[PDB]
């Protein structure tokens, strides 16, 4: 009965540090899987914006070079 | 035989304590400073077995108050005869037991119970002759029932050829204070059925049925169920407590009471119960009304029972008015435990009362208690209701099971000797 009434509190021990330790990770994934999302939509837009950039260097030039007439 | 050690254990079971000390210390002469102002020597005679002595002829309970929180402790302390237990033997923790089994036998519990072995031993090794041990304590809680039964597991461990005796209170729907009673009730039950040699089956129905029908007390207060269970437990102590010959300690009255080790639960019955003469007391000591398990009588056979008189009465006329109700009724008694009705009588009657009679009965009909909390049980563990508070300490389902399928066995092991 003792050996039983061991592996209960040794049960309800490891349950609750098994409930923490989960808690835990999942937080910690969703937290990186976020940080990774946001950061790749911002570099996604200022791609676009440096598209932009390139485009109007392009015009510029292409404007030099019809001067060039 | 004759040291007792006196343990109550959670709300209930201390409760009830203090008011059982609180009476049988107005019955032996004890104020609540611990002196002795009494005028009689019958007082004295056997109040070792109940007090221990101190210096200046002071007299302090061989008791032990046990909780997982300090609240009713505290109010014991602050009660009437507060000041006369041993300060040291106040063990309480703070965190409670929320009313769960597995709290009190397996986590709160496991963590306070060395301490309360440590004052039991203390008290233990200054007696001169232990007999054996006595709690107080309910079925329904976490402290009484699931600490309760832990401690009387490793009192057995360390004390095996002592007495264990109980004052148990079982739960009802009728006066109830959580929906997971049928579940603390079914573990401890099994529990007693292995760990205890003598339990008081006292049900929390019958008591307050008592308050409301026959007292006429229109709303009871678990302070008149107390009432009811503190001149209960005196009687039924009586004989361990004053001069006699019959069931004068706690093995003797096992001796007497239980054919079959299992079958160790008794109802006990007292009179007068009123909103008298000796026929009157027997009549009304007999009366299902007045018996406190919430079991008819009729419903199934003695195998043994005690009766104790207590006042000044004719001791001829006692005789025969037991005689008179085993001869008249006698197919409620075994015919194969020949002469299995033993009556007592004390010369001193409790307060307020000229006299009166107490009952212990071993019936099969206390079957009917366990197949009420049978049902209850199993009403909610068809649909695992309310299992999380006890798998969240560590219990497992198959525990449950187990309980449910080891009080069902001993429902049917009285059946079998009701029809024997
Ligand atoms: N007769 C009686 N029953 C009580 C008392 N207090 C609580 N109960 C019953 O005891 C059970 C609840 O257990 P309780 O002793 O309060 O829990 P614990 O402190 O964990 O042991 C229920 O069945 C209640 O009806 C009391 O003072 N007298
Ligand atoms: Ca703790
Ligand atoms: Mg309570």
């Amino acid at each position: 009965k003792r050996e039983h009434e061991r592996e209960v509190i040794q049960k309800a021990i490891e349950e609750n540090n098994n409930f923490i330790k989960m808690a835990k990770e999942k937080l910690a994934q969703k937290m990186e899987s976020n940080k990774e999302n946001r950061e790749a939509h911002l570099a996604a837009m200022l791609e676009r914006l440096q598209e932009k950039d390139k485009h109007a260097e392009e015009v510029r030039k292409n404007k030099e070079l019809k001067e060039e007439a | 035989m004759r040291e007792i050690v006196h343990i109550q254990a959670g709300q209930c079971g201390n409760q009830i304590g203090a008011k059982f000390w609180e009476v049988i210390s107005d019955e032996h002469g004890i104020d609540p400073t611990g002196s002795y102002h009494g005028d009689s020597d019958l007082q004295l005679e056997r109040i070792n077995v109940y007090y221990n002595e101190a210096t200046g002829n002071k007299y302090v309970p061989r008791a032990i108050l046990v909780d997982l929180e300090p609240g009713t402790m505290d109010s014991v302390r602050s009660g009437p005869f507060g000041q006369i237990f041993r300060p040291d033997n106040f063990v309480f923790g703070q965190s409670g037991a929320g009313n769960n089994w597995a709290k009190g036998h397996y986590t709160e519990g496991a963590e306070l119970v060395d301490s309360v072995l440590d004052v039991v031993r203390k008290e233990s090794e200054s007696c001169d002759c232990l007999q054996g041990f006595q709690l107080t304590h309910s079925l329904g809680g976490g402290t009484g029932s699931g600490m309760g039964t832990l401690l009387i597991s490793k009192i057995r461990e360390e004390y095996p050829d002592r007495i264990m005796n109980t004052f148990s209170v079982m739960p009802s729907p009728k006066v109830s204070d959580t929906v997971v009673e049928p579940y603390n009730a079914t573990l401890s039950v099994h529990q007693l059925v292995e760990n205890t040699d003598e339990t008081y089956c006292i049900d929390n129905e019958a008591l307050y049925d008592i308050c409301f029908r026959t007292l006429k007390l229109t709303t009871p207060t678990y302070g008149d169920l107390n009432h009811l269970v503190s001149a209960t437990m005196s009687g039924v102590t009586t004989c361990l407590r004053f001069p006699g010959q019959l069931n004068a300690d706690l093995r003797k009255l096992a001796v007497n009471m239980v054919p079959f080790p299992r079958l160790h639960f008794f109802m006990p019955g007292f009179a007068p119960l009123t909103s008298l003469t000796v026929p009157e007391l027997t009549q009304q000591m007999f009366d299902s009304k007045n018996m406190m398990a919430a079991c008819d009588p009729r419903h199934g056979r003695y195998l043994t029972v005690a009766a104790i008189f207590r006042g000044r009465m004719s001791m001829k006329e006692v005789d025969e008015q037991m005689l008179n109700v085993q001869n008249k009724n006698s197919s409620y008694f075994v015919e194969w435990i020949p002469n299995n009705v033993k009556t007592a009588v004390c010369d001193i009657p409790p307060r307020g009362l000229k006299m009166s009679a107490t009952f212990i009965g071993n019936s099969t009909a206390i079957q009917e208690l366990f197949k009420r909390i049978s049902e209850q049980f199993t009403a909610m563990f068809r649909r695992k209701a309310f299992l999380h508070w006890y798998t969240g300490e560590g219990m497992d389902e198959m525990e449950f099971t187990e309980a449910e399928s080891n009080m069902n066995d001993l429902v049917s092991e009285y059946q079998q000797y009701q029809d024997a």
